[PDB]
């Protein structure tokens, strides 16, 4: 049987934010 | 508060089988939730208090890959559906709630947050119904109160015809009683 | 790739902020007017325009993507400015809110268009102005988003 | 004149 693998992430501690250039 | 998410893909399908087998993961991990698989499954993990939760229908009794190889459970709890590892360095933890609030929040595997009318120790209703498909592959995910705290886990939904109305989740104290 | 529900919008003598919802750019008429959207195609019209609401509307833009609605009827709102500031807000009336803490003026200057936000961080409405007492924002008033719900209709 | 688009706000925060 294989490990469990993270695969990606959820982030809930961002805050809104102006877009960098 | 507000209550807001994002997801990110760290992985592809080769790479996720090829860490499945050797248990090694060398990836940086963040943020709060993980997105995880196993070779038939795909749902979630969420970092309360130290420790890295989810599902036990979809971790069965399986180790994590991680930067040292493979990584025993921690807890395991079959009748409660429920399962932990040691988080993940670089992970984040959130904190169970205390103000026993009644308007909770649940986080999708999507990053979406869908409003839920809590009517029960471990239910709740949608406020607007969603196909099951949905919210498949969001089991282990976060039930939040309004201040960003853990109230329970994402475990089954109650569906009917393929729409989901309400949601069943493990609720945080049963993380306390599972730990002891 | 990463897209933004909010616009910082400019006239040649205003700037302001719009929120996509539902796929639409909305915005103040009291900033836009009747005014096109520019585009890398050239001018794009309003689909909407709501004088009476102060409500105006374009499809959404590319870089773009869109807030739900609320659907929790929470009393405990956020407003979010043109600096990316969230500020606290209770809400009062179908379409008024005050402030947790009231702010000078100027730190809400430049935000009309900006979206009030539930707990969750689905849309309740579109700030429309600051209500002030001697320079001091202590109070909104906004636009409920079931406004913009019927005017789509 | 046209209404431009001088920047944009993500509120969840999502890095590029
Ligand atoms: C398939 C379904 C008909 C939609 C079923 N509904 C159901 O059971 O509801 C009952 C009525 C309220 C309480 C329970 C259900 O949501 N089940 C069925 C399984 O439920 C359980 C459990 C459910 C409750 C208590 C203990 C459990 C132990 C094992 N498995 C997994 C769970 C499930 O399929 N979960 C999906 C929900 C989102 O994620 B999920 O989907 C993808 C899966 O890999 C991970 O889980
Ligand atoms: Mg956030
Ligand atoms: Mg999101
Ligand atoms: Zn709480
Ligand atoms: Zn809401």
């Amino acid at each position: 049987k294989g490990s469990v693998v993270i695969v990606g992430r959820i982030v809930l501690s961002g805050k809104p934010a102006i877009i960098p250039k | 508060a507000p209550i807001t998410a994002y997801a990110q893909q760290t992985r592809g399908l080769l790479g996720c089988i090829i860490t499945s087998l050797t248990g090694r993961d060398k990836n940086q991990v963040e943020g709060e939730v993980q997105i995880v698989s196993t070779a038939t499954q795909t749902f979630l993990a969420t970092c309360i208090n130290g420790v890295c939760w989810t599902v036990y229908h979809g971790a069965g009794t399986r180790t994590i890959a991680s930067p040292k190889g493979p990584v025993i459970q921690m807890y395991t709890n079959v009748d409660q559906d429920l399962v932990g590892w040691p988080a993940p360095q670089g992970s984040r933890s959130l904190t169970p709630c205390t103000c026993g609030s009644s308007d909770l929040y649940l986080v999708t595997r999507h990053a979406d947050v869908i409003p839920v009318r809590r009517r029960g120790d471990s239910r709740g209703s949608l406020l607007s119904p969603r196909p099951i498909s949905y919210l498949k592959g969001s089991a282990g995910g976060p039930l939040l109160c309004p201040a960003g705290h853990a109230v329970g886990l994402f475990r089954a939904a109650v569906c009917t015809r393929g729409v989901a109305k309400a949601v069943d989740f493990i609720p945080v104290e049963n993380l306390e009683t599972t730990m002891r």
